[PDB]
RNA sequence: CGACUUACCAACCCGAUGCAAACUGCGAAUACCGGAGAAUGUUAUCACGGGAGACACACGGCGGGUGCUAACGUCCGUC
RNA sequence: UCCUCCUAAAGAGUAACGGAGGAGCACGAAGGUUGGCUAAUCCUGGUCGGACAUCAGGAGGUUAGUGCAAUGGCAUAAGCCAGCUUGACUGCGAGCGUGACGGCGCGAGCAGGUGCGAAAGCAGGUCAUAGUGAUCCGGUGGUUCUGAAUGGAAGGGCCAUC
RNA sequence: UGCCUGGCGGCCGUAGCGCGGUGGUCCCACCUGACCCCAUGCCGAACUCAGAAGUGAAACGCCGUAGCGCCGAUGGUAGUGUGGGGUCUCCCCAUGCGAGAGUAGGGAACUGCCAGGCAA
RNA sequence: UAGUCCGGAUUGGAGUCUGCAACUCGACUCCAUGAAGUCGGAAUCGCUAGUAAUCGUGGAUCAGAAUGCCACGGUGAAUAC
RNA sequence: CGCGGGGUGGAGCAGCCUGGUAGCUCGUCGGGCUCAUAACCCGAAGAUCGUCGGUUCAAAUCCGGCCCCCGCAACCA
RNA sequence: CGCGGGGUGGAGCAGCCUGGUAGCUCGUCGGGCUCAUAACCCGAAGAUCGUCGGUUCAAAUCCGGCCCCCGCAACCA
């Protein structure tokens, strides 16, 4: 064969879903670009990994002119 | 169109704001005028408001849009905000490159008292 | 003998032909050679077929082929062991499912028309029946 | 205008053959002469000296006359 | 290859350094950035050296 | 100068009966004039780029713009960031100054000279100009160039239709064919 | 150098009309993570210790790759 | 060995001598931050100049660009531009993800000390994802550590690094 | 109370395009000007400052119109969870869920605080 | 010391005589025009004194049409060991 | 079918695995020399690089398919 | 890993340890030569020392780096 590669997954996707409890650090959004933003009391890191910057429950809106799914978090 | 150029070069002052959740003293100049307004963190409703527009400034200043307008402005923004309460808030120079009117407000609203 | 004029990707997966065909209603023609089977027709097959038409019907008449094929069928050589790649593309196919129109056909009587196909419907595989173009 | 990175830009005086007095300003020096202007130039006499060349059948005349 | 490995050590305080890559092919001159020292605790002007 | 103010007072006056406008902004301004020289030959002589500026700078008032190749390509030998042209976006107050020493003593001197192209619009009253010598304007010394190399002018304006912005140009007593 | 004819091939556009694992201006079922509430279940769960065996699987049903939608073939998911 | 897409059955994972491509780097500006900006490709007019170099206006609007594959992402621009710079900083690190483990990754806030900004702020390299190898052994600099009777030393240790 | 502007949001196409309008007393715009503040890799075009002769042209705001975009039932169809079945590459049946496309139709957004002018 | 006030080609126009007649196809004139050419690759030609070299001039044929041919005379070399 | 290597004026070879303007030796063509031909001397033309394609700002040169040519393998039972 | 030497017209060489004057052989164009060709002979066209830095009256030359420069024995992650 010519071909026969591949490279190891990387375990992207949502982590914490909408409406459960998290703690303040905890990751919520493992990916690659932002196809998910950073709301209220949430981070955005080098790898655009959305974590929660406080303790409560994750909030998944779809808010803004160009209609962008937005993560927040409300105590 | 010029204004829509201003506004996106604004937004990202605006957004980041917001986001820290902060009281934004918005500044829109123009070239007859000036105006000013203490927002409150939410966004939507404003505290405190003046502008050159306002007869009670108006009636005082020589003409409505130079320096020592501003600095009216700046002072009677920033002499109302401490009445209400207000003394911490951000300024949000609204995609008006910060030079002229806007930094005689600026002066003016930090020498009035209001601490920013 | 049809086949894409360059394609994004050389090999392409089996696949499962399923469900209802698409192109059902006679768009073109006055009338059409509708798939009643289901399977899948090659490249020669299609040319064979029209081959059948085109010559029944003489210089006269219109004809259309609604089916391409778009589907690149690999064959493995004779005398060759499993693995060690997949096989080399030998011919093309168009997948038919059920209620697909395959032919279309204008500028020709009813009587002559049947007897066409029937010429083409003879060298497919998938069995076939006649429609005409009923107005909505 | 950016001060220091231009040049001179000083006024002076065109004055042709003609008797057209003209100020104006450039980077030139001191004084101007020029040939022709806007007036003074044959181009609405020009396009009628240009067009009325042609002309065959009055030449062969010219030299026959009978 | 090609890109090579230096020793940026300080100038005012003890023989702490880092270490970045450099090009030497383009840029032959030496850097002179002015990182923090942990030992005096401060800013300092770190020069370039081989290691 | 002279020519800004006989536009503020004579033109515009004449410009209103023409196409019965309803205010006075409606009538077509002039923007700017854009002086142009695509040196190009920079690419073997590097100091051939120098020597247009200069000729630039000569003959409009200001200094020249050092103007970027856009993209690379293999027609010219050019690449990314190269400097192969030389621009003046001059307006204003030195673009009437210019705009009268163009039309009244520099169109005259143009060489074969008959009468400049009516056709030539953008079809949006931009008017252009392409002058083959250097040597039309008098601010060049006549031992002090040599090239055959040329500009182009650029008038912009504030028009919609050629037909419209033909008549402002025509006001200004411009040699057309 | 002035220019006419044309058994003609045919983009970008339009209005129909299909196709697509590596197309998506849309979009389910189930599955899945968290929350609450009954009922039922021999704590069925999780932790930490003492022991291990096992790491050749096979077939059948649904989703597939591969093979010829060949093989009691081959290689994966879920029961 | 490492990265990207599909296969992969709408969380993660998932094989085959299944289907297609990339990597073994690059950069003291291509980092930081502040302040700006907007593209392709055509149309018409214009000197040499022509399909295309440079200019003007109009059209389209992200088909562009992103140091390199592919993917996801970006106008608040992560795009292209300038002005100062050195946060590509030392000590940490609440709390998470991902791995059998070795490991790997994301990270608000604290102490110290800078940069940029008028300040809110942002800055612990680069839009993210490849650019990489454990241990042993030995070398190089540092060092309130050890030192075979005592004082030194060698030699070890710890820290930085090859 | 209302009618007109501006500022800042909420909501992101029923909210956007085009076309047809109409508005200048303030508001906004261009416009005026270029020592001073500042600006151009050229250019007071932009950004900036000092102004009040002009206009509502352009740009903007408001009213009007379906040419598009956009929203969109009911019914059917495809698909599919579970237990069956068949003529088993593909279907079918019971029961649960139930699209997409199209169709009737809808459709020139709806608001929040605050400021100014005018009829009160 | 220049593609030159060198070269004088080539083209456009205006003509002149001859000649029944000048466009194919003449000669000359005027005007404007102003090409190649800056001493010539391998080679190679004639010439031993009024000869080579250079400047005129004539005639024959001939209505007209020589840069050819046949004659004529000016200044006047080098070299032949 | 498998893995190397090729395909360049009319001929045989460089330049090709490091993308930017294609040489060498012959032959062909023009002129010389010779009584003429050869030899010899002097100039000149002549290849878009197998083709269909991609990558690039640009491909003889990089990458892929197809079309020929040449070598090596094609084994144990 | 090193200590060492070595560095010029296009190129091979010296000259470089005792600072004041870069030669030398093939690539170079014109001659003379001969009815001619080869030779042979004569003269011409090119580096201020790979390159950058200290001192001292004068620095390829004395001394430090680089690109680097080849030699080596040692290098057993
Ligand atoms: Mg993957
Ligand atoms: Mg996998
Ligand atoms: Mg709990
Ligand atoms: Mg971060
Ligand atoms: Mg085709
Ligand atoms: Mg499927
Ligand atoms: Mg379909
Ligand atoms: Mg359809
Ligand atoms: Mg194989
Ligand atoms: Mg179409
Ligand atoms: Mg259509
Ligand atoms: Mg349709
Ligand atoms: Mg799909
Ligand atoms: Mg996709
Ligand atoms: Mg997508
Ligand atoms: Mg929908
Ligand atoms: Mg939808
Ligand atoms: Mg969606
Ligand atoms: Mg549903
Ligand atoms: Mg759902
Ligand atoms: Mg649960
Ligand atoms: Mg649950
Ligand atoms: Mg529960
Ligand atoms: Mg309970
Ligand atoms: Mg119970
Ligand atoms: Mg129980
Ligand atoms: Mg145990
Ligand atoms: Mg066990
Ligand atoms: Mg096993
Ligand atoms: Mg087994
Ligand atoms: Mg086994
Ligand atoms: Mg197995
Ligand atoms: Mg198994
Ligand atoms: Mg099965
Ligand atoms: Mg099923
Ligand atoms: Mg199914
Ligand atoms: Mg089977
Ligand atoms: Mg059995
Ligand atoms: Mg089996
Ligand atoms: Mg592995
Ligand atoms: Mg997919
Ligand atoms: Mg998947
Ligand atoms: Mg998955
Ligand atoms: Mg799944
Ligand atoms: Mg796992
Ligand atoms: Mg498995
Ligand atoms: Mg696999
Ligand atoms: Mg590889
Ligand atoms: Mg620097
Ligand atoms: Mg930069
Ligand atoms: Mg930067
Ligand atoms: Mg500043
Ligand atoms: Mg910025
Ligand atoms: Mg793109
Ligand atoms: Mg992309
Ligand atoms: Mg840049
Ligand atoms: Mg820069
Ligand atoms: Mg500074
Ligand atoms: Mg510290
Ligand atoms: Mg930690
Ligand atoms: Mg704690
Ligand atoms: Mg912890
Ligand atoms: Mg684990
Ligand atoms: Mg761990
Ligand atoms: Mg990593
Ligand atoms: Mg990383
Ligand atoms: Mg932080
Ligand atoms: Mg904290
Ligand atoms: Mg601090
Ligand atoms: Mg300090
Ligand atoms: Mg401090
Ligand atoms: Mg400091
Ligand atoms: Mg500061
Ligand atoms: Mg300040
Ligand atoms: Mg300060
Ligand atoms: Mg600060
Ligand atoms: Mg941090
Ligand atoms: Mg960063
Ligand atoms: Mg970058
Ligand atoms: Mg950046
Ligand atoms: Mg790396
Ligand atoms: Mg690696
Ligand atoms: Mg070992
Ligand atoms: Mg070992
Ligand atoms: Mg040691
Ligand atoms: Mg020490
Ligand atoms: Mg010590
Ligand atoms: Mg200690
Ligand atoms: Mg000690
Ligand atoms: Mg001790
Ligand atoms: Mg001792
Ligand atoms: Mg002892
Ligand atoms: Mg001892
Ligand atoms: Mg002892
Ligand atoms: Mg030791
Ligand atoms: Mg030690
Ligand atoms: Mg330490
Ligand atoms: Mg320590
Ligand atoms: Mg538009
Ligand atoms: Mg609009
Ligand atoms: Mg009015
Ligand atoms: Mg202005
Ligand atoms: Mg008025
Ligand atoms: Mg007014
Ligand atoms: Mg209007
Ligand atoms: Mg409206
Ligand atoms: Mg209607
Ligand atoms: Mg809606
Ligand atoms: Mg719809
Ligand atoms: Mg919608
Ligand atoms: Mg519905
Ligand atoms: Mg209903
Ligand atoms: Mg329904
Ligand atoms: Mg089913
Ligand atoms: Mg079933
Ligand atoms: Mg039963
Ligand atoms: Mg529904
Ligand atoms: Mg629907
Ligand atoms: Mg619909
Ligand atoms: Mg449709
Ligand atoms: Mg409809
Ligand atoms: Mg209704
Ligand atoms: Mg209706
Ligand atoms: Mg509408
Ligand atoms: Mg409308
Ligand atoms: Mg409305
Ligand atoms: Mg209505
Ligand atoms: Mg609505
Ligand atoms: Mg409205
Ligand atoms: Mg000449
Ligand atoms: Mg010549
Ligand atoms: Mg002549
Ligand atoms: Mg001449
Ligand atoms: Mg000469
Ligand atoms: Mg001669
Ligand atoms: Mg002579
Ligand atoms: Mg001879
Ligand atoms: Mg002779
Ligand atoms: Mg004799
Ligand atoms: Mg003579
Ligand atoms: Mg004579
Ligand atoms: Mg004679
Ligand atoms: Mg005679
Ligand atoms: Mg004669
Ligand atoms: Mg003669
Ligand atoms: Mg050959
Ligand atoms: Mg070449
Ligand atoms: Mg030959
Ligand atoms: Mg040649
Ligand atoms: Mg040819
Ligand atoms: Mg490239
Ligand atoms: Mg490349
Ligand atoms: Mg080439
Ligand atoms: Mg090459
Ligand atoms: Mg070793």
């Amino acid at each position: 064969t010519r071909n026969g590669r591949d490279s190891e997954a990387k375990r992207l996707g949502v982590k914490r879903f909408g409406g459960e409890s998290v703690l303040a650090g905890s990751i919520i959004v493992r990916q690659r670009g932002t196809k998910f933003h950073a709301g209220a009391n949430v981070g955005c890191g080098r790898d655009h990994t959305l974590f929660a910057k406080a303790d409560g429950k994750v909030k998944f809106e779809v808010k803004g002119p160009k209609n962008r799914k937005f993560i927040s978090i409300e105590a | 169109d010029k204004k829509s150029a201003r506004i996106r070069r604004a937004t990202r002052a605006r957004r980041k704001l917001q986001e820290l959740g902060a009281t934004r003293l918005v500044v829109h100049r123009t070239p007859r005028h000036i105006y000013a307004q203490v927002i409150a963190p939410n966004g939507s409703e404003v505290l405190v408001a003046a502008s050159t527009v306002e007869k009670a400034i108006a009636e005082q200043l020589k003409y409505t849009g130079n320096k020592d307008a501003a600095a009216a402005v700046g002072k009677a923004v920033a002499e109302r905000a401490l009445e209400k309460g207000i003394k911490d808030v951000s300024f949000d120079r609204s995609g008006f490159q910060y030079h002229g009117r806007v930094q005689a407000l600026a002066d003016a609203a930090r020498e009035a008292g209001l601490q920013f | 003998m049809l086949q894409p004029k360059r394609t994004k990707f050389r090999k392409m997966h089996k696949g499962r032909n399923r469900g209802l065909a698409q192109g059902t209603d006679v768009s073109f023609g006055s009338f059409g050679l509708k798939a009643v089977g289901r399977g899948r027709l090659t490249a020669r097959q299609i040319e064979a077929a029209r081959r059948a038409m085109t010559r029944a019907v003489k210089r006269q008449g219109k004809i259309w082929i609604r089916v391409f094929p778009d589907k690149p069928i690999t064959e493995k050589p004779l005398a060759v062991r499993m693995g060690k790649g997949k096989g080399n593309v030998e011919y093309w196919v168009a997948l038919i499912q059920p209620g697909k129109v395959l032919y279309e056909m204008d500028g020709v009587p009813e009587e002559l028309a049947r007897e066409a196909f029937k010429l083409a419907a003879a060298k497919l595989p998938i069995k076939t029946t006649f429609v005409t173009k009923t107005v909505m | 205008m950016k001060k220091d990175i231009h040049p001179k830009y000083e006024e002076i005086t065109a004055s042709c053959s003609c008797g057209n007095v003209m100020k104006i300003r450039s980077t030139v020096g001191h004084d101007l002469n020029l040939d022709v202007c806007s007036k003074c130039h044959p181009f609405f006499t020009g396009k009628q000296r240009d067009v009325a060349t042609g002309g065959r059948v009055d030449r062969f005349n010219k030299r026959f006359n009978i | 290859g090609i890109r090579e490995k230096i020793k940026l050590v300080s100038s005012a305080g003890t023989g702490h350094f880092y270490t970045t890559t450099k090009n030497k092919r383009t840029k032959p001159e030496k850097l002179e950035l002015k990182k923090f020292d942990p030992v005096v605790r401060q800013h300092v002007i770190y020069k370039e050296a081989k290691i | 100068a002279k020519l800004h103010d006989y536009y503020k007072d004579e033109v515009v006056k004449k410009l209103m009966t023409e196409f019965n406008y309803n205010s006075v902004m409606q009538v077509p301004r002039v923007e700017k004039i854009t002086l142009n020289m695509g040196v190009g030959e920079a690419i073997a002589d590097k100091k051939l780029l120098d020597n247009a500026a200069a000729d630039l700078a000569a003959i409009s008032g200001q200094k020249p713009l050092i103007t970027k190749a856009r993209k690379s390509v293999a027609g010219f030998k050019i690449r990314q960031g190269y400097p192969i042209g030389c621009k003046v976006t001059l307006r204003g107050e030195r673009m009437w100054e210019f705009f009268e020493r163009l039309i009244t003593i520099a169109v005259p001197r143009i060489r074969d000279f008959r009468g400049l192209s009516a056709k030539s619009f953008d079809g949006r009253g931009n008017y252009s100009m392409g002058v083959r010598e250097q040597i039309i304007f008098p601010e060049i010394d006549y031992d002090k160039v040599d090239r055959v190399r040329g500009l182009d002018i650029t008038i912009t304006t504030t028009a919609k239709s050629d037909e419209e912005g033909r008549a402002l140009l025509a006001a200004f007593d411009f040699p057309f064919r």
